[PDB]
């Protein structure tokens, strides 16, 4: 499997987020669990919420609600939005993919919050 | 109601029609995802045969699924899968007698996998159970 | 009291999806083959009320189905004909002057060759005929020597279009436009079904469309977004203008043997006078017809503008100029006189001069061929024209005073204009519903 | 056996009048009423389905009305293309049963 | 659709009356009714009897059992037949198809019962 | 029963013989419906395709009317249905023993399409008051 | 059990396991029976056609054997027929959950057609009990 | 079918007698009963056994163990094989077909057991 | 092994010259015929 | 006409391909499945 983070590098503050995890090598509809964990300044991991093959959402609760997880199965691409961003959040992004003891995470991308 | 005024409803011709007025059209859909080509060199011979088998397995594929969930030999059965109150936030007045079922498929086409995953699994959830009590 | 999932089994379901079709005919011929299965002549049309789909036509690949399989159904009626590789002997061409005149001086050439008899070490002296469009200098040779040999495809066939029905198999349907007033693309609030359709002339044409089907109540004008100029404008007649066309040479034909059952028919010697074919017109009709449509085009833009008529911007005569296929002979027709023309805002025959082209490169494929035999005797053609293929020309200052030209030569929008109301649909009989609920344990 | 019952056979009109036909049921049974057109030589047409519709292809000057046991066809303006016969009928209960008819004169 | 009748036009008292209606460009097994309607001298219908789709028959009583109404469906083609016939039944019989708000009426055929 | 009397019936053996020592042998007449080229170029790659896919959609269309009619996967279905009595005045002794059923077929080869259709119009019913008294 | 560590079994995983744990994974078995070439010259012409319709013609003799035995629509069914011990004269404590299905098969593959044959005469036998009582 | 008995017209008493039973025309391997039956001096006829398509085996229990009974199945042929004779076992040996209510017998051949 | 299943208490109507067992057969050596013909090469020089 | 094939003014002739042979081996037809 192979994926690759793309979107807009800079986000203005209070706005909202947006990220494509394009994957190719292996198909969103069948099995395990798809990710979205960042890294923060000072090498620190959070993980945010995952999704399953069959369309469950589920979230960091320290995040609240400040996360809506999709995806558009036609493009086998799954999408992050962010609401109500803050420079403390400014971290790189990747889509890892996990079960079964593999483990595959895409490149990254590095974004600011910043006006 | 008879004469010119009987109905016969043709084929595909609840598409218009409520919901709870295509309860009763089950019939004549189902009847037409077999035949029409019942009556009979490279062009046209494989065209055929392509075609054939492609209207054949998709038949097969949602006759095979029906009986996975244990609705083989229905057309309207219903199961004990619980579907919550996040897939639809209406009544079943909201639903049945006012609206048809086109653009009924378009809201719930997000959420298509994860009902039929859920019937999959209770079935073979109370294919134990029997044992246990038959025993 | 809370609400249970339910399974429903043949619901109508709709999603818009493309594959295959399949042929139909009604009671050999190069279209047909004898091979389509023969349909039962009811296409139920059951009306849809309450449901409005949104068609797209240049979109639809029911267009890219109809291109793609009569290729497919041209080279397999060309397969048992007979190879014209032994044509690309040289010539010794002289001009024709039996009561010809200056009008068709050098168009015919009296021309003579070495083509070999069926017996391998014997020989003959055979004079034709060919047009000044098919041969070309080195005295002379045929213009496809440096390109694939040719066919001559089987003349005991016909190439009159026989309408051909296409309709897909189980689990897929066809849906059906039919507003009055339909544009190309956007919702129809008039949706039917049809099990397979009627009947659809696969005749082919490069600007004038012939022999289709008519607009409901005025001239329809059927285009994407406009301001593209390298986009046709596909314009649909309300009203059949006759044109017609003959061919005032009483040809003869020359069965001479290239080899063992192999036959070749040259063009014989010219009886009577040497004339031009020429397609006639109503200049009153075509004045009424020309009238709509800019009254049709004006709503799309300034009603103060100055619409400007013109002929093609040039090039090989395959895509500049006309053609049509009736009587089994081409015609490459100059419509320079259907197109001379201003408007502004608030003489029974228009003589098209013809040109006639025996080999012919048929479609945007260059290998191949098509070498019409003559046919003997003249040639009637009497048709209607339905439709118009328009390109507007660039450099249009302001966006004021632009000029229409004709033109086309894809294959593609001369079916879009019979393909347009329709589209192919994928059902799925599976489904759900919220009613109440308990398995009989 | 439901009876139909129509005002007048021959009927003496002239171009551009209002004219207005009635037709008496035996019973009052439902509003599901057609008009059928019949010209010389030809078979009767279908003109007005559920007494109040049109049909595809008929002018707008056709209008029908009525309910229970009375049920009115008026046509305006009356042109030379509708000489023809008109009929009454009802398609409830079998059997069928035709009205008597109604020749127009100009 | 086309409806075509054909038959002799000329009948003896007492003897049975055969008509035939070919039928084009519509199939008698699918749907809708397919009726037999007369015309009698001085422009007075009277119905019959009809079809169901199924086969299945029905008849105006005031024909006692004098019809018999049958079908050819390899040919597409269904049959009148009127027993014990009088003079006073001389009239021009259409072949009918009626239903879903689309009514359709052969050209009709002429007979003549007399001896 | 034994000797002559034995069973040897094999495929279509109980072609000939009586209703109720036929009803017995529906069973071995079912299996030889796909079966036959189970082991393995324009002759034959349409010959045997085309005839192949012509055993799968005929099983299929038998089986389908089968599940419209609400018992599907029973060799003996005897559904809730009553029949006209115009179609055969002939009472049970008269019918299961007396007559073969390739002329009984030919008896009911007319009101074949009567008795098709009256059986799918009383199975939506059905399913429509299982479902009320369900709920 | 999260995670890594959920189980996403998938096709043909339960091939190792013991009698017990592949009970449960028979949905997922008999997925994979139709599907994989859902998504689409003389060469693969005839191989692809005849790929498919060998599969579904194996398909649908499971399903019509089954169905000939009363088990259509179910995945885990069982009937009331007798067998006799001396194909296996094993315990259910030894047998259902120490050992695999792989090695089960060559056991009693000498007598799979003798099992099977004894499944049609058990289950038409109920339905001519039925029509005996119920009439 | 036909059935045609072989073998020696004479044996030794206390040696075994052997007979071939050739069938042509159908199959021995998805089959009926296929018996032998003798006629002794005097016409009494006297069943010895029978075989299956299946292979199974069953013969008259006055014959004890004296009758072995077997089949070559590449050949379509059956045989019989008869220990320890007597001269009161002289008759004429049948190989027959029976079932469904038909019955086809053999020519027969002739046996003496004598010294 | 050619299984034959005698079966008696029943009739059948033969018709012979209509069957499509003679027509089919008959375009189908034809056919067995032209296809063998195609790996021989033409005597398309000896017409010297 | 000195001399020529009978086929020469129709279309030329194949030699048969002599490594196979014009025997007979008889062959069965058989009905598919349902027939
Ligand atoms: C290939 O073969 C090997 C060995 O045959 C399998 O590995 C285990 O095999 C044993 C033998 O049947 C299974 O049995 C289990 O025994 C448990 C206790 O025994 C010890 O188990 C481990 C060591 O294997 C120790 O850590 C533990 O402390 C014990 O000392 C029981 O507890 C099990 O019962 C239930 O346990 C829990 C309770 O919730 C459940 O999670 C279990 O699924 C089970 O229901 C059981 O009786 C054992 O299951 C096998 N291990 C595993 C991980 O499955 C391999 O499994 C086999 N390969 C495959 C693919 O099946
Ligand atoms: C658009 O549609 C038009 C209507 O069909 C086409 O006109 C027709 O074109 C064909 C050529 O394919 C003509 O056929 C020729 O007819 C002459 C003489 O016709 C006589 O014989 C025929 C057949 O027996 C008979 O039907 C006629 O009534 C005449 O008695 C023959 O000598 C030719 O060989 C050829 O068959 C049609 O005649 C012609 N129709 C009319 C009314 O003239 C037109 O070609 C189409 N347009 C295009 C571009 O194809
Ligand atoms: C080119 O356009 C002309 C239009 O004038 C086409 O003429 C068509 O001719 C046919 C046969 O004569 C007409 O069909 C008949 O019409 C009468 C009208 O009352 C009807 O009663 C008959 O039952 C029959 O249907 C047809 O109506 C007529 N078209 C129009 C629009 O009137 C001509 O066929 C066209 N040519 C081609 C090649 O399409
Ligand atoms: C063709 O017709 C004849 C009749 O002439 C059939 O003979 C019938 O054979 C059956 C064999 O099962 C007989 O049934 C048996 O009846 C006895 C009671 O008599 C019963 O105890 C047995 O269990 C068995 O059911 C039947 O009686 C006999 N018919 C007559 C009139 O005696 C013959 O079999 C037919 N051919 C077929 C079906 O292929
Ligand atoms: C299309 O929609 C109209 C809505 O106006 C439907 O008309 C209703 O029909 C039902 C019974 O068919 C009546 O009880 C209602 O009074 C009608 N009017 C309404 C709801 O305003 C019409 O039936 C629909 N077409 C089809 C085929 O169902
Ligand atoms: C096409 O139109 C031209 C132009 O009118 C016709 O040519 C005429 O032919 C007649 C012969 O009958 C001459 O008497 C006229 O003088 C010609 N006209 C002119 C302007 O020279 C031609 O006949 C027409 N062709 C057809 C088939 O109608
Ligand atoms: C096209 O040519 C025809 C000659 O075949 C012209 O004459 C018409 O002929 C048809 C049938 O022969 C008649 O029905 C028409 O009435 C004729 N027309 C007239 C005006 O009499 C026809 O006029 C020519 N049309 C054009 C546009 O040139
Ligand atoms: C379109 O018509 C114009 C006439 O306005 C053509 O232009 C003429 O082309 C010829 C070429 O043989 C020149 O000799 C003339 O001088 C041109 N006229 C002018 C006014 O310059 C043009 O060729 C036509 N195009 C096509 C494709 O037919
Ligand atoms: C099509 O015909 C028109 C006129 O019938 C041709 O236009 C003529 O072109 C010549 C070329 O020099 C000019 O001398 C004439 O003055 C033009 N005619 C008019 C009326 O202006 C046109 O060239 C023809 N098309 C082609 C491709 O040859
Ligand atoms: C369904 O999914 C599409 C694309 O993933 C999205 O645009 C749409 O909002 C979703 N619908 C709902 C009700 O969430
Ligand atoms: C969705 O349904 C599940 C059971 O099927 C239930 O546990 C869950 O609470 C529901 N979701 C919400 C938001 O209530
Ligand atoms: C023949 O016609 C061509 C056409 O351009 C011309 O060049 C040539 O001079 C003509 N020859 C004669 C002899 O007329
Ligand atoms: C044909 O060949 C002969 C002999 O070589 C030659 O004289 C003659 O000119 C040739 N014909 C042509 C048209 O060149
Ligand atoms: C053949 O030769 C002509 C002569 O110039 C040329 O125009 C044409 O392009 C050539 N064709 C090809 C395929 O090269
Ligand atoms: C119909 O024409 C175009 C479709 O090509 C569409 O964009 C437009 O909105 C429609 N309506 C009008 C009035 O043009
Ligand atoms: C084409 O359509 C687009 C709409 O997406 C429109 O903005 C544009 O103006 C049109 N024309 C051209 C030349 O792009
Ligand atoms: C053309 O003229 C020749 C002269 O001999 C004649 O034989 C032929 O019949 C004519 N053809 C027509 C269609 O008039
Ligand atoms: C062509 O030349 C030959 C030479 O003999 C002559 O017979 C024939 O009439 C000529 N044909 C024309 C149309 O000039
Ligand atoms: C054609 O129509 C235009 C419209 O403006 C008019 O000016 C012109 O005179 C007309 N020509 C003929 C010949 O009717
Ligand atoms: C052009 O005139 C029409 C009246 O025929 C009018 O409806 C339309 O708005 C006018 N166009 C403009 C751009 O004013
Ligand atoms: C258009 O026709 C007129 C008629 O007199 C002519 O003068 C003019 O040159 C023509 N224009 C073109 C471009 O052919
Ligand atoms: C059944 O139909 C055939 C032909 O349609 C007819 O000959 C036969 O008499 C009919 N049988 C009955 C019982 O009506
Ligand atoms: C015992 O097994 C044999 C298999 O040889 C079988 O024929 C018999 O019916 C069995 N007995 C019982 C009581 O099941
Ligand atoms: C069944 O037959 C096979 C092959 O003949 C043999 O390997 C196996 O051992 C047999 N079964 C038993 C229980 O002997
Ligand atoms: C070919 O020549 C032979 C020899 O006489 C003759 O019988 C036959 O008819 C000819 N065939 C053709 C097609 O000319």
């Amino acid at each position: 499997v192979q994926l690759q983070e793309s979107g807009p590098g800079l986000v203005k503050p209070s706005q909202s987020l947006s990220l494509t995890c394009s994957v190719t090598g292996y198909s969103i509809t069948s099995a395990y669990y798809w990710n979205w964990i960042r890294q923060f300044p000072g090498k620190k991991l959070e993980w945010m919420g995952y999704l399953l093959y069959d369309g469950s959402t589920g979230y960091n609760p320290s995040l609240k609600n400040r996360i809506s997880i999709t995806r558009d199965t036609s493009k086998n691409q799954f999408f992050l939005k962010l609401n109500s961003v803050t420079p403390e959040d400014t971290a790189t992004y990747y889509c890892s993919r996990e079960g079964n003891n593999r483990s595959y995470w895409g490149q990254g991308t590095t974004l600011i919050v910043s006006s | 109601a008879v004469g010119i005024g009987a109905v016969f409803l043709g084929f595909l011709g609840a598409a218009g029609s409520t919901m709870g007025a295509a309860s009763m059209t089950l019939t004549v859909q189902a009847r037409n995802l077999l035949s029409g080509i019942v009556q009979q060199l490279t062009v046209w011979g494989i065209k055929q045969l392509q075609a054939r088998v492609l209207a054949v397995e998709r038949y097969l594929r949602d006759q095979q699924l029906l009986g996975i969930w244990g609705c083989s030999g229905k057309l309207i059965c219903c199961t004990n899968v619980p579907w919550n109150s996040s897939w639809s936030n209406r009544n079943l007045s909201e639903i049945w007698d006012n609206m048809t079922w086109l653009q009924w498929d378009k809201e719930i086409s997000n959420y298509t996998q994860i009902i039929y995953g859920l019937l999959e699994e209770s079935q073979n959830q109370q294919e134990k159970n029997e044992q246990d009590l038959l025993a | 009291e809370n609400l249970w999932v339910t399974v429903y089994y043949g619901v109508p379901v709709w999603k818009d999806a493309e594959t295959t079709l399949f042929c139909a005919s009604d009671a050999h011929n190069v279209w047909a083959t004898h091979a389509c299965v023969p349909t039962d002549p009811n296409p139920q049309e059951i009306h849809l009320e309450n449901v409005t789909e949104e068609f797209n036509m240049w979109k639809n690949n029911m267009v890219e189905q109809m291109h793609t399989d009569i290729i497919s159904l041209w080279d397999q009626s060309l397969k048992p004909c007979v190879k014209l590789t032994p044509l690309c002997v040289t010539l010794q061409c002289t001009n024709v002057t039996n009561n010809i005149t200056d009008d068709m001086r050098g168009e015919l050439k009296n021309c003579s060759f070495n083509m070999t008899t069926e017996l391998r070490d014997k020989k003959q002296k055979v004079y034709s005929l060919f047009y000044r469009l098919d041969v070309v200098q080195i005295e002379y040779r045929l213009i496809n020597c440096n390109t694939s040999a040719c066919t001559q495809a089987c003349p005991k066939v016909s190439f009159e279009p026989i309408p051909i029905h296409y309709c897909a198999p189980a689990g897929f349907a066809i849906l059906k436009c039919k507003d009055k007033k339909f544009n190309g693309t956007g919702p129809c609030p008039s949706v039917s079904t049809v099990q397979c359709t009627h009947g659809i002339k696969p005749v082919v044409s490069t600007q004038l469309l012939l022999n289709g089907s008519l607009a409901e109540e005025e001239v329809m004008i059927r285009s994407e977004n406009i301001t593209n100029n390298a986009k046709n404008i596909l314009v649909q007649f309300n009203t059949p203008v006759q044109i017609n066309c003959t061919r005032p040479n009483n040809n003869t034909r020359k069965s001479i043997r290239i080899g063992p059952g192999q036959a070749f028919y040259a063009t014989g010697d010219i009886i009577g006078d040497i004339r031009q074919a020429h397609c006639n017109v109503s200049k009153a009709t075509w004045n009424e017809t020309l009238g709509k449509v800019v009254k049709q085009l004006r709503k799309h833009f300034g009603n103060n503008t100055i619409i400007r008529f013109a002929n093609s911007s040039g090039g090989d005569l395959e895509v500049t100029t006309h053609s049509f296929n009736c009587g089994g002979e081409f015609f490459y027709c100059n419509t320079s006189g259907l197109f001379n023309s201003t408007w502004i805002s608030n003489n029974d025959s228009i003589t098209l001069p013809c040109r006639i082209k025996q080999i012919i490169n048929m479609w945007q494929r260059i290998g191949q061929c098509m070498y019409a035999p003559p046919i003997q005797g003249v040639i009637r053609c009497v048709s209607n024209i339905t439709g118009l293929i328009l390109t507007r020309d660039g450099g249009s200052t302001n966006s004021t005073t632009e000029t229409f030209r004709p033109g086309g030569g894809d294959m593609r929008d001369n079916w879009r204009s019979e393909l347009y109301k329709y589209k192919v649909v994928k059902i799925e009989p599976l489904g759900v519903a919220p009613t109440r609920c308990k398995r009989r344990v | 056996d439901i009876v139909m019952t129509q005002s007048h056979r021959f009927m003496s009109t002239s171009v551009g009048d209002r004219v207005s036909i009635t037709c008496k049921a035996s019973q009052s049974v439902d509003t599901a009423v057609a008009w059928y057109q019949q010209k010389p030589g030809q078979s009767p047409k279908l003109l007005i389905y559920w007494a109040s519709t049109r049909h595809p292809g008929v002018p707008d000057r056709f209008t029908g009305s009525g309910s229970g046991t009375d049920f009115i066809l008026t046509i305006s303006n009356v042109q030379s293309e509708d000489l023809a016969d008109y009929f009454c009928h009802q398609f409830d209960r079998y059997p069928l049963t035709f009205g008597d008819g109604t020749k127009l004169e100009l």
